[PDB]
């Protein structure tokens, strides 16, 4: 807000203030220019849910449960850029630069822990109308990159562009016409990229001040440590903020 | 008469079983809280964050473990140096997950060991002893003080205390050699020299006496059996230990004095572990060992190799190869 | 294939009562020469 | 929160009142024998072998 | 403590009864492995 | 002079360790019961349970 | 978690103040050699 | 299966440490 | 994948050294109680 902005910086931090996004004050209408570019779209999810097999009366549907989060405050995105531009029928948004991933960590029952990159990266949002309203409603898809750049290193040294790439502490595998190709999955590491879905919601508009703010809900994949497991699908849900400039 | 009194009188009882006393009062709970903690995280404690890269390393036995590899992580180089207790972690999931239990443990364990310390002295003087074994103990709090308080400071981290293990020991050491050089510093060399010196003195000390033995059992029996609790009769001849070591060597190396001889076995590893845990201290705060890398060259200027330069290209293995992801910058600063 | 857990059965279902046994023998021909008083009584 | 400069880690109100309530149920333990003395007795000492 | 206890025994076992003792035992080792291997 | 199938009758005349004794077979039939469970917590899978 | 919390602070400024109050107890009076 | 050897041998150690120290054998003079 | 003979490895090499050990603990004690010649020895 602007009231986070009276603040100096030894008030906030320590607070767990920095994490959360702005409350917008107020419904109206704003209207994109032409070369309207939006400013500081933050993200904060505030539920997460996992899509599992639940244990029902007597049926086993894929539902989601929830997950507690892990990894401590660091899952809200910041500074995000881009420039809103009009098609006729429809205004667009397509991001171009800001933190738009933010790794995190959530806990299943059971205590699987299920880590998944939480991002935006290349989104092309789309919403009916052209002006800003407490009615509007944009959205689209957003490529998830992998979880782990391709030079990470497991715990045996193999990566997908560094390190080796056979079980280094079992040298007898690699004997035969057959070698080592029963573990070969584990030896190859495959940099993935996904899609995913997000859906905006904008409910509260300042046209004095020039800032957006409503619900969004978002669905996404998991990561996979390059093809080590299945990923599973992600939901979540929470509140955003953008200044429309 | 008063109730305070009669608590008085009991917990400063030497009539105790256990003699608990007023460092007691904040060594038991402690320490029975360091090792009730322990025992549970060893044995069934998720893995744990400690690079602060999300990648979980494990540690306890239910996670596939075993005596030498399951090791109390150490926390997180998310956390670093910050105070993260249970109340503060909004779940015991996170605080599991961030290198909780290690901050539990060590903390407790370094209040229980610095009152296990100050008891020592309180039962010294409710037996009319003279008072100075708690400082001869206080040469291995330094030591624990140094690797699980002092070395977490310097380096702005509990991620780089040690972890509490077999495995995570040795972890420990071969990541501190590479960025320390810890065996070119001269109180690693003054430790060395304490507990080698240490437990010559002690095998030599203790064969003497035996060696010196009176006549007081038969063939049949055993030797211990001749000394008889609580006797006031000396059960060795000291003039003949002394007259062994005295042609051993020489005449004058020798100590007739038992007091003072007694007194060297105290002096000589404690001085040596004060010292070493004062150089864990001292390269806690990157005041490093020597470094004689390219010391030596000709005229031509050419740099010509010493042991130091091959013992250098160990440390560069080491070096090169320690948390091998957490890095992003040429320099390991932490 | 066999149970891995049957020779810990087997093995401790020996020698573990067997052991047992033979220290019931050992304290009684220790206690007919604890009171006999000669050579082995100490 | 955690990096909050706060007196004693006291963050509610509430954590005050147990503060009080144990320095004072001991510190009430203990004038029942040592308070109540008198406060003008002196010892050229090292060490008072006073009372009980 | 308290006292010494005027119930105090000895337990007994002659060379006789090791030998059936013993035997019962590896008898029962004999027949019930098979089974316990499966 | 006891036969082993009589030991434990030193406590028949002792009603003080006949608790003491009473008490240990309770200490072992509770610690039965707490690592029983904990044993199978160790090996149950709540995966699916239907 | 704000109730473990609260019971944190009790357990140890009840044994802190038996530490304190223990040598403030006339303490060095406790000795072998005279009362 | 293979963690309840190690369990079994150190809370296993941690008894005879128990029985060492309460049940030592008392030395008394004379 | 652990090897299976080492259960019989470990839970021999505790149990038969300190079954071991615990008699001659036990004839110790029978020795003294053969000797003392009161309501034990017989
Ligand atoms: C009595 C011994 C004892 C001691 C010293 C500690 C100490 C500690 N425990 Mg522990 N604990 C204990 C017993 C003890 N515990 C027991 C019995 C249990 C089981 C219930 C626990 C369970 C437990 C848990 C579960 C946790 C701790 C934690 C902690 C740490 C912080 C707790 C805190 O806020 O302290 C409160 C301390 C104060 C308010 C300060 C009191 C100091 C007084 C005021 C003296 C100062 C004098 C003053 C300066 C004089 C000023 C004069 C003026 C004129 C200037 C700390 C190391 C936490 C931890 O380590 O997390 C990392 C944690 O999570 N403890
Ligand atoms: C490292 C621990 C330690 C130990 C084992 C001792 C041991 C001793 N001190 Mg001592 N002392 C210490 C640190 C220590 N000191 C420190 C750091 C200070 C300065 C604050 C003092 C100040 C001091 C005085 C003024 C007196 C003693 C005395 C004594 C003797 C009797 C015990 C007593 O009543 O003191 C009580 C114990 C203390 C004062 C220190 C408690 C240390 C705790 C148990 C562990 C360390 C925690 C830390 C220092 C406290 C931080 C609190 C904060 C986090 C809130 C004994 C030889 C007395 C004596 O016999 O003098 C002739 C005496 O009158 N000490
Ligand atoms: C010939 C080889 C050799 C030798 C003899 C030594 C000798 C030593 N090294 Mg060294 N070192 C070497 C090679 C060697 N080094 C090499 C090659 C490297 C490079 C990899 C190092 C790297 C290295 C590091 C990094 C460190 C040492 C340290 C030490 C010292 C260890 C003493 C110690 O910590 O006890 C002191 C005792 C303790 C720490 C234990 C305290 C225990 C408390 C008091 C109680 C615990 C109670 C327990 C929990 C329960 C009790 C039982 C219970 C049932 C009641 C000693 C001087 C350490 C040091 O400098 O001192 C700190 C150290 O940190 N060395
Ligand atoms: C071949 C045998 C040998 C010898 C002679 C030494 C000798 C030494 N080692 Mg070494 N070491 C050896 C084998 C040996 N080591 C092995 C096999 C290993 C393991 C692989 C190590 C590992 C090791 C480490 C890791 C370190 C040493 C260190 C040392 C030095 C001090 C150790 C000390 O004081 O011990 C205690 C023993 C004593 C105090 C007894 C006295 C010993 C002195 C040297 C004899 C005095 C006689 C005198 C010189 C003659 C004049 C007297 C005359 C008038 C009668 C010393 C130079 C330390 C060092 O670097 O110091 C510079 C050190 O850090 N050594
Ligand atoms: C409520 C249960 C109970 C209780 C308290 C007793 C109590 C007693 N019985 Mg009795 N008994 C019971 C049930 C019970 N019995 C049952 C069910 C039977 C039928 C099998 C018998 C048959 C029986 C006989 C034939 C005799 C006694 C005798 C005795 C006395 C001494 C026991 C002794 O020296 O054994 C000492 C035993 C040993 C040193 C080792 C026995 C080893 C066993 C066989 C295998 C190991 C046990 C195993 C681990 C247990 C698993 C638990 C399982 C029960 C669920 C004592 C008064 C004796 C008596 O009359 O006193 C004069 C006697 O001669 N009992
Ligand atoms: C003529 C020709 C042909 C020409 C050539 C010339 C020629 C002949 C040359 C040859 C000469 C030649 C080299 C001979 C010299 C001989 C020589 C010395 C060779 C050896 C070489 C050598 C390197 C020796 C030095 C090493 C040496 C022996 C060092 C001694 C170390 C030392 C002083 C240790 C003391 C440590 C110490 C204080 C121990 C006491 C503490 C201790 C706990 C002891 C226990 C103890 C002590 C007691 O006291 C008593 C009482 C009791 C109870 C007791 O527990
Ligand atoms: C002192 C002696 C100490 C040894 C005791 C000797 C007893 C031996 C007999 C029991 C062991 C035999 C079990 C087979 C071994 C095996 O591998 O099993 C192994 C099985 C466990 O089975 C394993 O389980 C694992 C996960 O649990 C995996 O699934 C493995 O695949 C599976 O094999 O263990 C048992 O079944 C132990 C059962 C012991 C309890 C007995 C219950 C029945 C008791 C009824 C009492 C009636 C008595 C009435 C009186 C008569
Ligand atoms: C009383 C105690 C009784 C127990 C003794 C305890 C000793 C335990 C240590 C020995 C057992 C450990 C072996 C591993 C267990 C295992 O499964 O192995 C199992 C292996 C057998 O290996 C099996 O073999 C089978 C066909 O042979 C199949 O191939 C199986 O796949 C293969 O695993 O057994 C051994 O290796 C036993 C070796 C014992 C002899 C030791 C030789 C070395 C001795 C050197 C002496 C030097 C000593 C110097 C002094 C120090
Ligand atoms: C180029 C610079 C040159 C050097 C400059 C000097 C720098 C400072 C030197 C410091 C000297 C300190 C003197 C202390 C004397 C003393 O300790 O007396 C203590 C007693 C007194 O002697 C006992 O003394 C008694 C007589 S009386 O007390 O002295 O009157 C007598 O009864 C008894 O038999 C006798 O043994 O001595 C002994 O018990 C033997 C121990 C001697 C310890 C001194 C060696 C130095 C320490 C070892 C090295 C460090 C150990 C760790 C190494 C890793
Ligand atoms: C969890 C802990 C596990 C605990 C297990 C430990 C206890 C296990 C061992 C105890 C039982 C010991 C039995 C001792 C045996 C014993 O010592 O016998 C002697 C005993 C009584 O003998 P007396 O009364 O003469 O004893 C005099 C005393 O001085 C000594 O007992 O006899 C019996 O109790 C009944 C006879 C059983 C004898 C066995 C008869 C069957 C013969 C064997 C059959 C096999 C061959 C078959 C061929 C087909
Ligand atoms: O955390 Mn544990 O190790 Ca001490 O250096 Mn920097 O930080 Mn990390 O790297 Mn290298
Ligand atoms: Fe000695």
């Amino acid at each position: 807000k602007s009231q986070i902005n009276e603040l100096s910086y030894l008030q906030v931090k320590g607070t767990g203030l920095a994490n959360r996004c702005a409350e917008v004050v107020g419904e109206d209408s704003i209207k994109p220019k032409p070369g309207a570019k939006l400013v500081d779209m933050c993200i904060e999810p505030k539920a997460w849910a996992v899509e599992e097999e639940v244990g029902k009366a007597g049926k086993t549907e894929k539902k989601f449960v929830n997950s507690k989060v892990m990894t401590r405050q660091t899952y809200t995105l910041d500074a995000i850029e881009g420039p809103i531009t009009v098609d006729g029928g429809k205004i667009t948004f397509n991001e171009k630069e800001g933190i738009d991933y933010a790794a995190t960590t959530v806990q299943l029952p059971g205590g699987e822990r299920v880590p998944f990159l939480f991002t935006v990266k290349d989104l092309v949002a789309k919403g009916n109308g052209d002006t800003f309203k407490p009615g509007f409603q944009m959205g689209g898809d957003f490529n998830t990159p992998s979880y782990r750049t391709g030079l990470f290193l497991d715990p045996k040294g193999r990566g997908g562009t560094t390190g080796y790439d056979m079980a280094v502490a079992l040298p007898a595998l690699q004997l035969g016409e057959e070698g080592d190709a029963e573990l070969f999955g584990e030896n190859n590491k495959v940099f993935d990229i996904t899609q995913g879905r997000i859906e905006m919601e904008v409910n509260k508009v300042n046209a004095e001040d020039s800032e957006i703010g409503g619900v969004f809900v978002a669905t996404q994949l998991s990561d996979t440590d390059m093809g080590s497991k299945t990923p599973k699908k992600v939901l979540t849900k929470g509140i955003f903020y953008a200044k429309v400039d | 008469v008063s109730l305070w009194e009669r608590f008085c009188a009991w917990i400063t009882s030497t009539e105790n079983r256990l003699y608990i006393g007023w460092f007691g009062c904040l060594m038991f709970p402690t320490l029975l809280t360091a090792t009730s903690c322990f025992i549970i995280a060893f044995i069934a404690a998720p893995p744990v964050d400690i690079d602060g890269i999300r990648e979980p390393v494990a540690g306890s036995l239910l996670y596939g473990n075993n005596i030498i590899s399951g090791a109390v992580v150490p926390s997180s180089n998310a956390i670093g140096m910050h105070f993260y207790p249970i109340w503060e972690a909004a779940s015991i999931d996170e605080w599991l997950y961030n290198g909780g239990p290690y901050q539990l443990i060590v903390l407790h364990f370094l209040l229980g060991v610095s009152a296990y310390m100050g008891r020592e002295w309180e039962l010294s003087y409710r037996l009319g002893m003279r008072p100075w074994i708690f400082v001869a103990f206080s040469a291995p709090v330094a030591a624990a003080s140094a690797v699980f308080l002092v070395y977490p400071i310097g380096q702005g981290s509990f991620s780089d205390g040690m972890p509490l293990g077999i495995s995570g020991t040795f972890n420990f050491m071969l990541v501190f050699q590479a960025e320390h050089n810890i065996l070119m510093h001269p109180f690693h060399m003054a430790g060395v020299a304490g507990v080698f010196g240490g437990s010559l003195f002690s095998a030599m000390h203790g064969s003497l006496v035996t060696s010196s033995l009176i006549r007081e059992t038969t063939e049949n029996e055993s030797t211990n059996y001749g000394y008889k609790f609580g006797q006031e009769e000396e059960t060795y001849n000291i003039v003949a230990a002394h007259g062994y070591f005295g042609r051993l060597i020489f005449q004058y190396a020798s100590f007739n004095n038992s007091r003072a001889l007694h007194f060297f076995l105290a002096l000589w590893p404690v001085v040596g572990i004060w010292i070493t845990s004062m150089g864990i201290s001292t390269m806690a705060f990157n005041l490093n060992g020597f470094n004689f890398n390219q010391s030596v060259v000709d005229s031509q200027g050419r740099v010509i190799n010493t042991w130091a330069d091959i013992l250098n290209r160990a440390n560069l293995g080491i070096e090169v190869m320690h948390e091998r992801n957490a890095h992003n910058f040429p320099l390991d600063l932490a | 294939e066999v149970q891995f857990g049957a020779y810990l059965a087997v093995l401790l279902g020996t020698f573990l009562p067997a052991l047992f046994l033979v220290n019931l023998f050992i304290q009684t021909e220790a206690r007919k020469a604890g009171k006999a008083g000669g050579q082995d009584s100490d | 929160t955690e990096g909050t400069n706060e007196w004693f880690g006291v963050d509610d109100l509430r954590l005050l009142a147990v503060l009080f309530l144990g320095h004072w149920a001991i510190l009430s333990l203990w004038l029942g024998s040592y308070g109540d003395s008198n406060e003008d007795e002196d010892f050229f000492g090292e060490i008072d072998y006073s009372a009980r | 403590m308290t006292g010494p206890n005027p119930n105090k025994q000895a337990v007994e076992l002659n060379r006789t009864s090791l030998y059936w003792g013993l035997l019962l035992i590896f008898v029962l080792a004999v027949l019930f492995s098979s089974y316990f291997f499966n | 002079a006891l036969p082993w199938y009589r030991v434990h009758t030193v406590v028949l005349n002792d009603p003080g360790r006949l608790i003491a004794v009473h008490l240990m077979h309770t200490a072992l039939v509770a610690g039965w019961a707490g690592s029983m469970a904990l044993y199978e917590l160790a090996v149950f899978d709540p995966s699916d349970p239907v | 978690m704000l109730t473990l919390k609260i019971l944190v602070y009790t357990t140890v400024i009840f044994f802190v103040s038996l530490f304190i109050f223990g040598f403030l107890s006339s303490d060095p009076s406790r000795n072998p050699n005279r009362k | 299966m293979e963690a309840l050897v190690y369990t079994f041998l150190l809370i296993g150690t941690l008894m005879v440490i128990f029985f060492a120290v309460f049940f030592r054998e008392t030395p008394r003079i004379l």
